[PDB]
């Protein structure tokens, strides 16, 4: 079986670097490797075949080079819609197999989040259950930091984030926190607040709204 | 006499046999029938050397001999009195004045695996040319070089025997034929296998 | 343009059968050329070959995968299938298929692999299937005076994953986040979709999100209002 | 692709000849033999012929009983059976090889049933429940020939019914059981009918069954 | 002559498993073949397998097959639900004289053990009326098929009188049912008083008896 090892794992790059990533095998398969390029929520893509080939319809800033057992994978201008996960396959020998992956992350100017909050439906509160949605919209880098405040008093253990993928067109991240109460402890408390904080901002935001007022 | 000769134990075989270690079958003491092999058209190759195919139901022979093997398409040439290549110097040859038929057909979709059928082989290389019907199943180190092999693979010493692709996506050339060799002798002894 | 759309169940239950089939667009499966495969790739990891298989029967499976492991192909219908039986939690995974290119000559360049399916997440769960609940996230009353505003759906208490959200039919997917599913204390999976929007469009201009989860055969189109007091 | 002759009714001691039609002159490099199979049974080789020669073979449970002859003109392979008797019901295959092939051709196969001729319909006699669940059904008894078709309540009632293929009696004509069970709360307020139709006689029985 | 033997005798697999299918020959195939059929019920034979490993036109690739001499194989990787039928062996050679079948494998798909529930039907008044009593023993829903039902009238066992049936497997529970037909004249009926049937299955501890009196 022939293993294909990936370095690095992870990297980031700035718009407009130049990025190489290494394919290493086990052994020596010649010019028997090819390169993919997996965007999030999509299939992998074909980039080059017979390591050095590039397959119609890819950018001339993608590259690949090598042979026997160390191949590179170089962009020669990185560009926003570049962030995924790309992936070398050796093509020589039974079973096929593929390697690790190296995802990129894009590096680019420091952008605050939008922060919105939304209160819990009308609909939801006769579930019985009450969810509080508070979204930090279009910011990188990925790391930022939300604490609820429930009457002034920090909330744990009862909420969940999510955090998309860097965009493909600003090369941003949003982030939403869903704080999940029950309808009798939502309607003992009153103000609900998200406080956001994050590279970008310059003192914490917090965006609060009062039950039941409008 | 009376029974007919097993030609569908052989034509029809599940598996043949890789072509350096060619299998060959005697057929005596039956009636050979001729009709359905000339007027079957499965076969892609259907050459007769010393005989005609017509004039063949009406004649009688001491033994008949049913030699099967597989190779690849541009090697079916080969089988075939006075050929030269790979498979006639060094895995099946036929002489000169070979008294019979070759008869061939595209076996691509049984012989074939999507991942490289690799169990039909053939000799690469060998000291000498096989002289006619001598069958070589040696898999002696081949020592290309002054160093004595001591039965151990490496440079200048090799593996005499090397493996057919077959691949369903390859080219004619190199699809898997089934060969099929029916040789007759007239020896001097009352016949056995006649026919119709 | 060779296309393939793979469709079949996104839940099965352990030491049942998983069952896919991916149907072939734009070309015939009888490719003397080609091969059909299955790839798939387990959340947060790589990426696994499972087979391949030519038209006329022969197939090339992972030894990985044991003896669990069918593909077959139906040429009267553009179609070839994969099974994998007994499955387990370590079988949850997004199912792709794929064309494979083989080689026309020994020792050639191929095997590898385009174009692909779009993708089909199958879980391996004995939970039972569970459709989920679609709630709105409206504007805020606030807002601004002529600036930009969020609106959203709330995709709460679904099993398995995934669903897909949509706006307008397709006509709204600028400034689109649709999050990734989290896994609640309850088992169920939850998301948020949201969109930001002109504020002045907010009277205007309707939103409504396109909810579908085809393991519970739920769509629902669900308007979202700025909240009236 | 072989093709037998249509299907033969026969009275016990009587004789009957299938006939084995090769597709054109196909006949000489082949071997044609007969198989046999009863209802629901296993598979029961006769004997062969080798056309070109005439030389025939047989299984000695078989001998005397079978011949098995062929008409190179025609590419016909025949079977005669005669002094035949109820256990010879079966249907009847022909089946070849090939001299530069291994693969096996097979007629159709033709049914023979060895037995009292004539056209009648079945008596319908009901399986009362006896006195949670109960069980009852119908007895579909002596008719000839085969099949007959059983339902009950004209189609509503379909869960836990179970028609019984049919045996052959002694006395050549055909019994059949079909039964259903029911709640056994059901029995006083629920009619349960059984619908045997037979074709062959135009048989159209509509059997009540009642609990005594 | 060869004789050809077959085992298991029935095969009970979920749908899903791996099949293996036994056949035997008493003699090496010196110049013989040998073939595989699948028969369903209602229908002709049909050939899956040829020359102990050749694949039919059309059957599916999960059909394999092995053997060689005396000892053969009819592999099935993925147990499909139409394929749960019986499977026969057949040598054949050049010459007519070769030719035995197996005795056949039934391959039903596995349950648990279930037992029957047995009832019986004494003979209806209107039948009296013709001269013949029929008493029935239904064995209703149980697995796995293999069943045995004994008449006992007035404590005599019957042999001799009596014809069995068995269902295909229900599609739906898997499970077989069978019935037995007790055939006594009507002055033989009337000479005794309790009749009974005795059901030993592998799902009861213990034979089980239903039986009414002749009357009440
Ligand atoms: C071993 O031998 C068998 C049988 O060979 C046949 O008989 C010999 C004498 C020659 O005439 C051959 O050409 C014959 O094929 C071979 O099996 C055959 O394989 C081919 C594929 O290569 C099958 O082709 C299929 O045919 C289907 C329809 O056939 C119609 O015509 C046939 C007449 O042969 C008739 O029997 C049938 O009822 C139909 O009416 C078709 O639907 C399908 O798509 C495909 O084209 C062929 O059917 C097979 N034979 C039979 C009788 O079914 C093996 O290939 C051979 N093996 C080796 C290694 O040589």
């Amino acid at each position: 079986d022939i293993q294909l090892t990936q370095s690095p794992s992870f990297l980031s790059a700035s718009v407009g670097d130049r990025v190489t990533i290494t394919c290493r095998a086990s052994q020596g398969i010649s010019s028997y490797l090819a390169w993919y390029q997996q965007k999030p929520g999509k299939a992998p893509k074909l980039l080059i075949y017979a390591a050095s080939t590039l397959q119609s319809g890819v950018p001339s800033r993608f590259s690949g080079s090598g042979s026997g057992t160390e191949f590179t994978l170089t962009i020669s201008s990185l560009q926003p819609e570049d962030f995924a996960t790309y992936y070398c396959q050796q093509l020589n020998s039974y079973p096929l197999t593929f390697g690790g992956g190296t995802k990129v992350e894009i590096k680019r100017t420091v952008a605050a989040p939008s922060v919105f909050i939304f209160p819990p439906s009308d609909e939801q509160l006769k579930s019985g259950t009450a969810s509080v949605v508070c979204l930090l919209n279009n910011f990188y880098p990925r790391e930022a930091k939300v604490q609820w405040k429930v009457d002034n008093a920090l909330q744990s253990g009862n909420s969940q984030e999510s955090v998309t993928e860097q965009d493909s067109k600003d090369s941003t991240y949003s982030l939403s926190s869903t704080l999940t109460l029950s309808k009798a402890d939502y309607e003992k408390h009153k103000v609900y607040a998200c406080e956001v904080t994050h590279q970008g901002l310059s003192s914490p935001v917090t965006k609060s709204f009062n039950r039941g007022e409008c | 006499h009376t029974n007919l000769c097993p030609f569908g134990e052989v034509f029809n075989a599940t598996r043949f046999a890789s072509v350096y270690a060619w299998n060959r079958k005697r057929i005596s003491n039956c009636v050979a029938d001729y009709s359905v092999l000339y007027n079957s058209a499965s076969f892609s190759t259907f050459k007769c050397y010393g005989v005609s195919p017509t004039k063949l139901n009406d004649l009688c022979f001491t033994n008949v001999y049913a030699d099967s093997f597989v190779i690849r398409g541009d090697e079916v040439r080969q089988i075939a009195p006075g050929q030269t290549g790979n498979i006639a110097d060094y895995n099946y040859k036929l002489p000169d004045d070979f008294t019979g038929c070759v008869i061939a057909w595209n076996s691509n979709n049984l012989d074939s695996k999507v991942g490289g059928n690799y169990n039909y082989l053939y000799r690469l290389f060998r000291k000498s040319n096989l002289k006619p019907f001598e069958r070589d199943i040696s898999t002696e180190i081949y020592q290309a070089g002054s160093t004595p092999c001591n039965g151990v693979k490496g440079f200048n010493c090799y593996f005499p025997l090397q493996s057919y692709g077959f691949q369903p996506t390859y080219g004619v050339g190199y699809q898997p034929y089934r060969v099929v060799v029916l040789s007759f002798e007239l020896l001097h002894a009352p016949a056995t296998v006649c026919g119709k | 343009q060779v296309q393939l759309q793979e469709s079949g169940p996104g839940l099965v239950k352990p030491s049942e059968t998983l069952s896919l089939t991916c149907t072939v667009f734009g070309g015939s499966i009888t490719s003397s050329n080609h091969y059909w495969v299955w790839i798939r790739q387990p959340p947060g990891k790589g990426l696994e070959w499972i087979g391949s298989m030519y038209y006329s029967g022969s197939t090339a499976y992972n030894p990985s995968l044991t003896n669990r492991v069918t593909i077959s192909v139906d040429t009267s219908k553009n179609q070839f299938s994969l099974k994998l039986s007994s499955v387990t939690a370590a079988d949850t995974a997004v199912y792709y298929c794929a064309r494979q290119i083989g080689p026309k000559r020994p020792s050639q360049v191929a095997d590898w692999f385009d174009p692909w399916g779009q993708g089909t997440l199958v879980t391996v769960s004995s939970a039972s299937t569970k459709g989920p609940s679609v709630f709105p996230l409206a504007p805020s009353s606030k807002s601004t005076s002529g600036g930009t505003a969020a609106l959203g759906c709330l995709v709460k208490d679904y099993f398995p994953e995934p669903v897909t959200v949509s706006w307008n039919s397709g006509a709204l997917t600028s400034g689109v986040h649709t999050f990734p599913a989290v896994l609640q204390s309850s088992g169920l999976y939850s998301l948020s979709s949201v969109v930001t929007v002109p504020s002045s469009s907010l009277g205007t201009q309707t939103y409504i999100c396109n909810v579908n989860h085809k393991p519970s055969n739920t769509k629902v189109d669900k308007k979202v209002e700025p909240k009236s007091c």
